[PDB]
RNA sequence: AUGGAAGUCGGAAUCCGCUAAGGACUGUGUAACAACUCACCUGCCGAAUGUACUAGCCCUGAAAAUGGAUGGCGCUCAAGC
């Protein structure tokens, strides 16, 4: 039921970040030195990473909140990294690159504002927005039959997909909230979800030894990737959208290209 | 069993109902008007439930 | 109970022919059955069954041993 | 009465006089009561008594050996699925019953 | 002219630790408003942390003291950030204590402690410390304690 | 007298609370204990605020 | 959603620690958040309390 | 007369000794030598 | 037998010790021998001793061993052969009963002066003679049972009511308060706890802890001690009178 | 496995007198004589010293043995209650009705008898007969007590149980009525 | 953590000192304390015991319905094994 920050160069422990009372199932880092957690105790936690103390506490969803994801996830994890293929030469440089695309990722109405999704094992979701709302979600997202597992803002901040046990993963408008279409054609529950770096594409890999990949603008199966001879556990896309790679109970790891 | 043990309580009747902080003499006051036998204590949180 | 002052219908000891014959086949058929198990078990059986040993309470125990391992010697020096 | 009315005349009152004793007594006497009760109860009763009985005493050394051993998942899951309900899991063409009871057409 | 002497326990920074009070000091004859400012006066070296104080009661007065405890001196030395107990409940103390301010609160319960040397003083301070959850020196108090007991740490002689 | 242990400006504060649930009903605060405390003895202001 | 809100909550919270001697349930569950809410929601339960009842012996 | 309580009030009950009716028959000297010989040949 | 009484096992965390406690005390015995000048045997018959406890912190400079007495006595060497330090078997003659082992490096002197001026009150043991005579009045029984005035006591928890009358007090339970006979001490005599000259059983020592009463008092009585350079065993006032073996 | 031999003894103080004969044990004292048979038990009683009672069973199974230990509290009981005799206390508690306690000596038995009337209002009057050599008396020192001494500690204690019996609670919660008579305190007269 | 929760409504840890020995407690109890009790230790006592299995014989290990059956009387250091 903690997070600890760690100093890498040293590896000591600056902050213990306590107060939940189940498992923290995942956390992220924001660009604005908040840590978002999500716990068993079905609470959803924003902590001031320079301080370590708590910000807010959201207790909306009704069971484990599974996953946790930030509107510019996609531009934190890369940093400075993009499709121009050259770094800045420089540190102060590289960290103002990081930086734009990050409040570029993250602007709101031409305000910095991180939107934060929780998903959790009360079939629902729920959108925070804590800079502008507090503790007030923007939208509570319903439709999912069963708990949801996986979700994932698009790269450009228009969409939000979810999976979901009910064999089916679910595409919401990144704003407001509001259900747009189902993704049909898993025959067991979905675990992962991933997004192409241009927003049309969402590949989906379930417990029916599949992936999917699935053209979001027209809402349709774009292509099916069969292979696995188990379960698949992990999916991912690369930032730069050559390969996709997925791995799972059958102990080897499978690459995808076009 | 608790729903055995409630008190009955009429609420369409001529009623007096005492509220407040604890330690403040309800149950003083309502054990000198009536006959129930409700505790009188120093500490707070005596009464647990409705008498 | 109200054994003593009012007992039940007794339970007969006397035998019938038919249950004493009925008795004695199903005996047989049973004790050929066993065979027919055993001749079939599966199950592992050692070579050598685990020997008990000597008791402690027997008195002599001790000297018995000195035999022993006396005798595991002889036989050592013959062999 | 009200609430804990009982509660409150025990507070208020107490207990019979003899009532610690005789609670004493009659849990000093349950061993020749559970002996008399396994060797002079009959039929049915008698035979659930037994496996009730058993059950106790199974339970009783499993507790005990667990009081002895105090001083002294398996398949690979993600963290998504830790801490859930998870199964335990554990050329010739043959099915699993190749032979069963052939039955007559008149039965 | 006669003395009472009255234990409690007691947030530091808070007023309402007079709440039980005054059920009992009233007869006495004592000022709850009074002697809850005056406990909080004492009291506001240890804000947020549970403390023990006593209080002596003589001609209807009463003066505060605040009694040292392991626990109360290990989570002050863990120094942890400020905190609404209100707000942010099911806390952890799980930072690190130097093995000096370890001794320090040895030294400080020494007035407590029953052991004929600082080292036992300082083997029961980490027993306490082990209880609380933080770490020593960054492993385990426990671990720590053995080292002692073993021979790998010496403790200083008073 | 604030010998229940807490304070009276609490109770008002409290009173004042749960005073839209009193919404057509009759209200009566009872000054309790005036063997320890008179309401003549506290100052003006406090009992400005009672009245 | 209700063919499982009831199970739901009996995983988010067992029969055992909500009452009975071994509870450990503090806080209810409320349909109101401030006391002027709950003014106005005893209001229409009462209101509707006596509807049905008007219903009923109608019925 | 009696300095210790008898749990179950029968204080004219008098101090009994153990049923040992097998008392008697081996001394300790002997026993203790049993033991030591008992030892070794385990 | 198949009659037997059936044997409770304990799921607590305590096991009972054995021989391993036996070689400890040997083992913590015979290396505290050497470190110290002088081995005072002391004696407390038919005393609580929790008090033991506040002597070890006040003479946190010796050592004070306080274990069986066969055993200590085994430690020491009760043979001139088998004696750890030269005349110690001198020493293990006044080792019968409740004693104890205080091995220190003071002067003698310091320690008969510490122990003459050790004064403590205490709760009575059975078979101790009464000095007074002790009577629970009539009416509400109250903590102390009469030895504070009633104004300044409290009244007795009324848990202790049928404890009380297991004791043998005609205790009784009006409107949650323990009364001895009736509320206003009516139509029954004071309780007589003990009478002065009375041999305490344990019963009345009992009562006598549970009312508060001490009768008694805690008092360590030195009978000798051995001195390491000398080798020669000095006999005391008390080990003069007291039986030896 | 039968036991060759087995002893029990029982000391006799000074001022008693006791004779077996046939197994029929009489002893006699300053308080009285009690008399009891014991010819359901095989023994050879014998004096094995002065003011010592031996006790012996030959050739005796587990049983026989343990039957001793039985004949010496018995007999030991006999010889404490004609010197010392016993006393059972008992209390009589009520909550709204008063117990009423009448204690008569028959002239014609010579037994007492203990009459018990308003327990809990019942109009019945409740009689109980005492056991021969067992008085009865309501103690003066005490509130609501009754004093049952004898010679025979089973008279006593049989005496006792019967009041104790007699005044029972039918078809109540007794965790709410408490009242009855109980025996409060057992021990010696003298 | 709790309105309160001091070993004993709960969750998780379960260490040290003094030790002869004593659980961050086995139960009773309190609103919470207190109080009592158990584990463990010492003194008194006095010599053999404890646990689990195995083998015999005995009891229970399910019975309806006219009155009845070791063939019957009856048998108990057998007239049973
Ligand atoms: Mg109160």
């Amino acid at each position: 039921c903690t997070v600890r920050i760690w100093l890498v160069n040293t590896g000591r422990t600056e902050h213990v970040l306590s107060g939940h009372k189940g498992s923290v199932s995942c956390v992220k880092w924001g660009g604005t030195d908040l840590i978002y957690t999500g716990s068993h105790d079905r609470s959803v936690r924003v902590w001031d990473a320079v301080k370590g103390t708590l910000v807010h506490n959201f207790t909306a969803h009704g069971h484990w909140v599974n996953h946790i994801a930030l509107s510019s996830d996609h531009v934190l994890r890369t940093a400075y990294h993009d499709h121009t293929k050259e770094v800045p030469g420089t540190e102060e440089e590289r960290r103002a690159k990081a930086k734009e695309r990050f409040e570029k990722a993250a602007k709101i109405k031409g305000k910095v504002a991180e939107r934060l999704v929780s998903a959790s094992d009360d079939f629902t979701m729920y959108l925070w927005d804590p800079t502008n709302n507090g503790s007030k979600p923007v939208a509570r997202l319903l439709g999912h039959q069963n708990k949801v597992n996986h979700v994932q803002f698009s790269p450009d901040g228009t969409l939000i997909a979810s999976a979901g046990w009910d064999n089916s993963t679910k595409l919401w408008n990144a704003r407001d909230g509001k259900f747009i279409k189902n993704l049909r054609g898993h025959v067991a529950p979905v675990y992962q979800c991933a997004w192409s770096a241009d927003s049309r594409l969402v590949v989906t890999g379930s417990k029916d030894c599949t992936l999917k990949v699935w053209n979001v603008r027209t809402g349709k199966l774009a292509m099916d990737l069969p292979g696995h001879e188990d379960e698949v556990y992990a999916v991912d896309w690369a930032a730069d959208g050559e390969l996709v790679a997925s791995g799972g109970k059958d102990k080897a790891v499978r690459t995808w290209r076009n | 069993q608790h729903l055995a043990r409630l008190p009955d309580i009429n609420p369409t009747t001529r009623t007096l109902l005492v509220a407040g902080f604890p330690n403040v003499g309800k149950s003083s006051f309502v054990r000198s008007v009536t006959r129930a036998d409700t505790p009188v204590e120093p500490y707070a949180f005596t009464t647990k439930s409705l008498f | 109970a109200g054994t003593i002052n009012k007992p039940k219908k007794p339970t007969s000891k006397r035998k019938t022919t038919r249950l004493r014959a009925k008795i004695s086949k199903r005996a047989a058929e049973k004790k050929r059955k066993e065979r027919k198990l055993a001749r079939k078990n599966p199950e592992w059986r050692s070579k050598l069954k685990k020997d008990p040993g000597i008791p402690n309470l027997f008195p002599y125990k001790e000297r018995l041993l000195q035999q022993i391992e006396e005798e595991r010697i002889r036989r050592k020096e013959e062999l | 009465p009200q609430n804990e009315y009982i509660e409150r005349h025990r507070k208020l009152h107490g207990r019979r006089l003899d009532a610690e004793e005789r609670a004493r007594k009659k849990a000093a006497r349950e061993g020749h009561k559970n002996s008399e009760n396994a060797q002079n109860l009959r039929g049915l009763r008698a035979k659930l008594y037994a496996k009730q009985r058993h059950a106790q005493k199974i339970q009783m050394r499993k507790a005990i050996k667990q009081h002895e051993e105090r001083n002294v998942p398996s398949d690979p899951i993600p963290s998504y699925l830790l801490d859930r309900a998870n199964p335990t899991t554990a050329a010739r063409f043959s099915v699993p019953i190749p032979k069963v009871r052939g039955i007559s057409e008149e039965e | 002219n006669e003395i009472k002497i009255i234990h409690l326990r007691a947030t530091g920074g808070e007023v309402g630790a007079s709440s039980a009070l005054a059920p009992k000091i009233g007869p006495l004859g004592l000022s709850p408003k009074k002697v809850g400012e005056d406990i909080a006066k004492a009291t506001a070296d240890w804000k947020g942390l549970r403390v023990t104080v006593r209080l002596t009661i003589q001609n209807r007065q009463a003066q505060v003291s605040v009694v040292p405890t392991a626990s109360a001196l290990i989570i002050r030395a863990l120094k942890e950030p400020p905190r609404d107990r209100k707000k942010e409940k099911n806390i952890k103390h799980n930072k690190s204590v130097s093995l000096d301010e370890i001794i320090e609160i040895a030294r400080t319960m020494r007035f407590k402690s029953f052991s004929k040397d600082l080292k036992g003083g300082v083997k029961e301070i980490l027993g306490t410390a082990f209880s609380v959850g933080c770490q020593v020196d960054g492993k385990s108090p426990k671990a720590i304690s053995d080292a002692i007991e073993a021979g790998e740490i010496d403790i200083p002689d008073e | 007298s604030e010998q229940c242990g807490f304070s009276l400006k609490a109770q008002i504060n409290l009173f004042k609370s749960i005073k839209p649930l009193f919404a057509n009903k009759m209200v009566f605060i009872v000054l309790n204990k005036m063997d320890i405390k008179k309401f003549e003895e506290l100052d003006p202001e406090m009992q400005q605020e009672i009245n | 959603l209700k063919k499982h809100q009831a199970k739901m909550t009996i995983e988010r919270e067992p029969f055992s620690e909500t009452f009975g001697p071994k509870a450990q349930r503090k806080r209810p569950k409320l349909s109101f958040n401030t006391v002027d809410e709950l003014a106005g929601y005893s209001e229409q339960s009462l209101d509707s309390y006596h509807a049905r009842l008007e219903e009923k012996k109608l019925l | 007369k009696n300095l210790g309580m008898r749990k179950n009030g029968q204080v004219w009950l008098p101090a009994k000794k153990a049923f040992r009716p097998t008392k008697g028959l081996t001394s300790w000297e002997l026993r203790v030598k049993k033991r030591q010989e008992q030892a070794a040949m385990k | 037998p198949k009659s037997k009484r059936a044997r409770v096992y304990h799921l607590t965390q305590v096991n009972k010790k054995g021989r391993e406690a036996k070689e400890r005390l040997f083992s913590n015995i015979r290396e505290t021998i050497p470190k110290y000048q002088h081995c005072f045997v002391f004696s407390v018959d038919n005393m609580r001793n929790n008090y033991l406890k506040d002597v070890r912190h006040e003479l946190n400079d010796c050592r004070i061993f306080f274990g069986k007495t066969k055993l200590m006595a085994r430690a020491l060497g009760t043979t001139p052969e088998e004696e750890q330090a030269d005349g110690l078997h001198r020493l293990t003659r006044y080792l019968t009963g409740t004693v104890g082992l205080l091995f220190t490096n003071r002067d003698p002197a310091d320690i008969e002066s510490y122990f003459s001026n050790l004064s403590q009150v205490d709760f009575a043991r059975a078979g101790t003679v009464a000095p007074r005579t002790v009577t629970v009045p009539p009416g509400i029984v109250y903590s102390t049972g009469g030895e504070v005035p009633p104004e300044h006591d409290v009244p007795v928890s009324h848990t202790l009511e049928p404890e009380l009358r297991r004791l043998g007090m005609p205790v009784r339970m009006i409107k949650g308060k323990v009364c001895l006979g009736d509320e206003k001490g009516e139509a029954s005599e004071g309780y007589t706890i003990c009478k002065e000259g009375e041999v305490l059983d344990s019963r009345q020592t009992r009562l006598l802890k549970l009312f508060s009463i001490c009768l008694s008092e805690f008092k360590v009585s030195l009978l000798g001690y051995w001195s390491s350079a000398s080798g020669e065993v000095t006999e005391l006032e008390a080990g003069k009178t007291r039986p030896k073996r | 496995m039968r036991y060759i031999h087995s002893e029990e003894t029982i000391p006799v103080p000074e001022n008693v007198k006791v004779s077996i004969k046939s197994r029929l044990v009489t002893v006699e004292g300053p308080r009285g004589k009690l008399q009891k048979d014991l010819s359901h038990i095989a023994v050879n009683f014998s004096v094995v010293k002065k003011g010592v009672i031996g006790l012996e069973i030959h050739h005796g199974s587990r049983k026989d043995v343990a039957a001793l230990r039985t004949v010496r509290t018995i007999i030991n009981n006999m010889i404490i209650g004609v010197t010392k005799g016993f006393k059972y206390k008992m209390r009589y508690v009520y909550a709204h009705f008063p117990i009423n306690v009448n204690v008569e000596k028959n002239a014609e038995t010579g037994c007492y008898e203990v009459e018990i009337r308003n327990f809990i209002g019942e109009k019945i009057v409740r009689k109980v007969v005492m056991a021969p050599g067992v008085e009865v008396e309501i103690s003066k020192a005490q509130k609501d007590e009754l004093i049952l001494s004898g010679n025979s500690l089973e008279a006593v204690s049989q005496s006792a149980a019967d009041i104790q019996q007699i005044c029972k609670v039918r078809n109540k919660d007794i965790r709410k009525f408490l009242d009855g008579i109980y025996v409060s305190e057992k021990g010696n007269i003298v």
